[PDB]
């Protein structure tokens, strides 16, 4: 299970994810103990991985890149959608990320 | 890191050249690329054995004579088959017999066409057909004739009405043309396939498909589940889905070739992923205690080796029987016990001894439990009682506050105790699969793969029975630090199980498993020591590539994306297999069949002559590693129908014969002067042409001919006596035959004087060497028809000779090649019947709408 | 969203009876996606006892045993969807067509 969420978002959270033990590839602008935490594979947001995304994220945010790949993510026929609705995308993204 | 197909593919396949280059060596390369040969063998899935073509080719032609009453007509298919292949010659068997399956690939070839929209015309209110769709050409006979003549080829020509037809309740047109013999009936055979095919066995196909894809759990495109029923388009069906798996199977020593090509074929592509870390927190607080083994594992970064040894570790895992591991002799590098303990444990947990299979052997097994014996016989924190066994064999003592022994933990083939097949049930055999040779079901942990799984949840409070056992083993032992680490590890242990298990059971099901038989037979073979069919593989490992393995895991990203193309694959394979089969066979029976007039050969020659034209992509697949065993793989009448198994059948039959291949032993020897044209009295050269040939319309009388043999005319050529008898029989006006061995032929045409090679030849080479001399049989005779035009008659030298010239050769071919008719019967030779298709109907097939 | 698709789809629309707006692969893919819900086998622990032949469907979940092989489509009845043993089509006082 692949995402894809706003550059600033996921630059902003790296350590959160990188203690969920999720994978980044970032392009920048300038209970018992389970098997495994979350099932996510990969956060990222890039042309060349919305091939194999299977669901996106959108917030506001400003970059020169989100246009293109939301765009390219909107073209596919069968992708989850998610938006943000007022409020911090700290405590949403965390818990969608969570629950996913 | 990342593993895939084809790199894990290219891996064990090295794997396996190296150990058996390193057998070889004993008694006194580099790995192909598997990708170009499996992008061959699915680019020759994709080619097509048809051919859509608007018109028929023409088949015959016409001449005009001088004469205006008379016309020459003549078939262009001897014509243009005739030159097709290469010289015969006695001493070459290779290339006869390679001539020979040449010709009639070519025959096969020429007729296989399929009509789709013809031109038509409208006249009188009906439908008639253009001058092109019939195979007549007539172009020179028009501007040479008279007006009556030419209203009676126009009304013939007008007469072809079309008729309307139905094939399988769809409509068809249906007119007359002409065609030669043979091309018509391999066209009325692939017509009569494609009728037949439409009844039964094309919606068996697609059922079977479609239960396939639903075992496998992916869901086909809707076209080639659909589009069956669709009135507007016709099906042929060239490769049949339910494939017989018998037939890939036969093949002799193809065992590594299988496996690696179900492994380049089924296995999808995946990541590693590390345990929690919060079990690496729990490794943290035991490190305050260093008596534990696992303390000083040096969790550092593993080199190269060791990550092949985790990934062939993981393929052994993967098949049951294919893999047997056994470990690697390091005498040079110097070890510590407490990896070589916990390697023992690790190889305890994630392996299997045997019950019902095995991938280990008893080597292995026995360095295990000593292994094992010596981690809880030698190191301790704290002494514990033990009391000891009667018996000196490791694993026999009682240890801990209880009465538990060990006796039962010994490893053993019989029952396969101690490790995870401990009572429980590996094979099962449910319901008939797809395939009918590959029905079983395995499970290492003892859980369904029917069930889906979530690896943030699954793992957590379901024990098995060895687990549950060692656990209260080693907690009788004391060692309390050990058992909680492994009740960590337990949910990630059955999450890897759970994962090999369903990609086990699900996506290499394929033709390439080995059935149950030899499956079933593999553990008795190991047990006796004794080998009877194919040996299994063995591996090496080093000791903490267990411990690396055990800590990592392997997790499928996503499946392969050939996955389901597989099939088409196997049929096209299985079908060229069937194809070498029955050429063979008819190889086999032809040199049978005519002993006397044919040169025996060995079967390496027209086996290696018949591998010469044969796909490469096949020959890639096949030779991925004697005589006499591929004589007993033919003789097995195991087979694989197809349309290009039918195509070579009929092909075959229709060239049994001889005569219409233009292969003959039909050549004479007779004097007679060339006939010579009338120079003088230009107004009777005008009315009245010059015409001449070679052929006879009948044989010569029997009593006034002579048998000469190859054996006979050698005997004289080495006595010198040769060109005197010659002579001899020459100046009694007799005649004379050069029977025996086949000969190639050859017709030509001249409108002026042929050269003198061709007039002054003769059927035979004479050479001398200085046992006088040698003679070879013709390199080839040819059949020359003179038609002199008149108009060279103004310039002479091109249709006169200087002397009255002998001709010698000629030739006796039963078959009308050339004839001569008046006008009336130049289109009296409409007696085919020829069916057709709308060009607003779809021809598609299975591989076209797989896009392939 | 495969499996919640074909929950779903197995409820919203209708076979067999007396008319049917479904082709025999959506039916097939329908009963395929049902089954692989109802194996999903996230959370609990339930028996499943499994039936003779391969069949979708074909097994019995829960402490009664309920028998879920006939949420099976098929087109003679329709018994997996809206149609199932209800009156569907009736008539009533003549139409002007």
């Amino acid at each position: 299970a692949m995402l894809l969420a706003p550059g600033d978002v996921i630059k902003r959270s790296s350590e959160e994810l990188k203690q969920r033990q999720i994978q980044i590839n970032l392009i920048d602008w300038t209970a018992p103990i389970g098997a495994r935490e979350s099932a996510v594979m990969l956060v990222s947001n890039s042309i060349k991985d919305v091939v194999r995304a299977t669901a996106y994220f959108t917030a506001p945010t400003g970059d020169p890149h989100w246009k293109e790949v939301a765009r390219e993510a909107s073209k596919k026929k069968n992708i989850l959608a998610y938006t943000s609705t007022g409020g911090d995308v700290k405590t949403e993204f965390l818990h969608l990320i969570d629950h996913l | 890191s990342s593993d895939s197909g084809p790199l894990l593919s290219v891996f064990a396949l090295q794997e396996i050249m190296q150990k058996v280059r390193q057998v070889q060596a004993d008694y006194m390369f580099t790995v192909p690329d598997v990708q170009k040969i499996l992008d061959d063998i699915k680019a020759l899935a994709a080619e097509q054995v048809y051919k859509i073509v608007k018109v028929p080719s023409i088949s015959f032609r016409h001449i005009v004579m001088q004469s205006r009453d008379r016309v020459l007509r003549v078939d262009t298919y001897y014509e243009e088959m005739s030159q097709v292949g290469d010289v015969i010659t006695e001493d070459e068997p290779e290339k006869f017999y390679s001539t020979i399956i040449k010709k009639v690939r070519f025959i096969r070839g020429k007729g296989s066409f399929i009509l789709h929209d013809i031109p038509t015309r409208d006249h009188r209110g009906m439908e008639v057909a253009e001058p092109e769709v019939l195979g007549v050409e007539f172009k020179n006979v028009l501007p040479v004739l008279t007006a009556e003549h030419r209203a009676m080829i126009q009304n013939a020509l007008d007469g072809s009405i079309i008729e309307n037809g139905n094939v399988a309740t769809r409509d068809v047109d249906v007119f007359i043309g002409a065609c030669s013999e043979p091309v018509y009936r391999i066209y009325n055979r692939l017509q009569g396939y494609i009728e037949a095919v439409q009844l039964q066995e094309l919606r068996n196909s697609i059922g079977w498909l479609e239960r396939l894809g639903h075992r496998k759990r992916i869901t086909y495109s809707q076209e080639v589940l659909t589009d069956f029923r669709r009135q507007d388009t016709i099906w042929v069906l060239a490769l049949q889905l339910p494939v017989n798996p018998q037939v890939v199977w036969d093949v002799p020593r193809s065992s590594i070739a299988n496996l690696i090509m179900n492994i380049a074929t089924c296995l999808p592509t995946g990541e590693y992923i590390a345990p929690n870390p919060r079990i690496s927190s729990i490794t943290l607080t035991q490190r305050i205690t260093t008596t534990g083994p696992f303390a000083i594992l040096t969790g550092s970064t593993p080199t190269a080796q060791q990550l092949n040894d985790v990934r062939k570790i993981y393929l052994a895992l993967m098949f049951p029987g294919q893999i047997i591991l056994d470990l690697k002799i390091d005498p040079g590098e110097r070890m510590d016990p407490a990896v070589r303990m916990v390697a023992g444990v690790v190889g305890h947990l994630l392996f299997t001894a045997g019950g019902r299979f095995t991938n280990l052997t008893q080597n292995m097994a026995r360095q295990l439990d000593i292994a094992l014996n010596d981690y809880l016989l030698y190191m301790y924190n704290t002494r514990v009682q033990v009391n000891y066994g009667p018996t000196g064999e490791p694993l026999d003592f009682q240890i801990g506050r209880n009465q538990y022994d060990c006796n039962v933990f010994r490893a053993d083939f019989a029952t396969g105790t101690g490790y995870n097949g401990w009572a429980t049930i590996d094979v099962e055999y449910r319901e008939p699969a797809p395939y009918v040779h590959a029905q079983r079901y395995i499970r290492y942990c003892g859980i369904d793969s029917r069930e889906l799984i979530n690896p943030t949840t699954y793992g957590i409070g379901m024990t098995y029975h060895c687990y549950n056992e060692m656990l209260r083993m080693l907690v009788a032992a004391g060692k309390d630090s050990e058992a909680a680490y492994f009740r960590s590890m337990l949910p990630f242990h059955m999450v890897r199980f759970a994962r090999i298990n369903q990609i086990i059971n699900e996506d290499l099901h394929s033709v390439f498993s080995l059935p149950d038989d030899m499956f079933n037979a593999l553990l008795p073979d190991l047990i006796a020591g004794a080998h009877q069919n194919a040996d299994p593989v063995v591996l090496d490992v080093s000791w903490i590539s267990l411990w690396f393995a055990f800590n990592r895991s392997f997790e499928p990203t996503h499946r392969n994306e050939m996955l389901e193309v597989a099939p088409l694959i196997e049929s096209v394979y299985a079908s060229e297999l069937s194809v070498m089969k029955v050429d063979m066979r008819h190889l086999s029976l032809m040199q049978r069949r005519f002993p006397d007039v044919l040169i025996q050969a060995r079967p390496s020659h027209f086996w290696k002559a018949v591998l010469n034209d044969s796909p490469e992509a096949v020959k890639a697949v096949m030779n991925l590693s004697n005589i006499r065993d591929m004589m007993r793989w033919v003789m097995l009448p195991s087979l694989q129908p197809s349309l290009k198994l039918a195509l070579e059948e009929e092909a075959w039959a229709a060239a049994n014969d001889f005569e219409d291949l233009m292969l003959t032993d039909q050549v004479y020897m007779h004097r007679d002067m060339l006939p010579e044209p009338r120079l003088d009295d230009i107004e009777r050269f005008r009315q009245e042409g010059f015409y001449y040939t070679n052929m006879l319309e009948a044989p010569p009388e029997i009593d006034r001919v002579v048998q000469y043999t190859y054996e006979i005319a050698r005997l004289q050529a080495n006595m010198g006596q040769f060109r005197a008898a010659l002579r001899r029989i020459m100046d009694d006006d007799d005649w004379v035959r050069f029977g025996g061995v086949l000969r190639t032929v050859r017709v030509k045409f001249y409108d002026a004087r042929p050269p003198d090679d061709v007039l002054q030849g003769l059927p035979f080479s004479y050479d001398t060497n200085e046992a006088y001399a040698t003679i070879k049989y013709a390199t080839e005779t040819t059949i020359f028809y003179l038609i002199y035009n008149v108009e060279f008659s103004n310039t002479p030298d091109s249709l006169v000779l200087i002397n009255p010239t002998y001709t010698m050769t000629k030739v006796f071919i039963n078959k009308r090649i050339v004839e001569r008719v008046r006008v009336g019967q130049i289109l009296a030779v409409l007696n085919r019947r020829f069916v057709a298709y709308k060009g607003k109907m779809r021809i598609m097939d299975i591989t076209q709408s797989l896009k392939m």
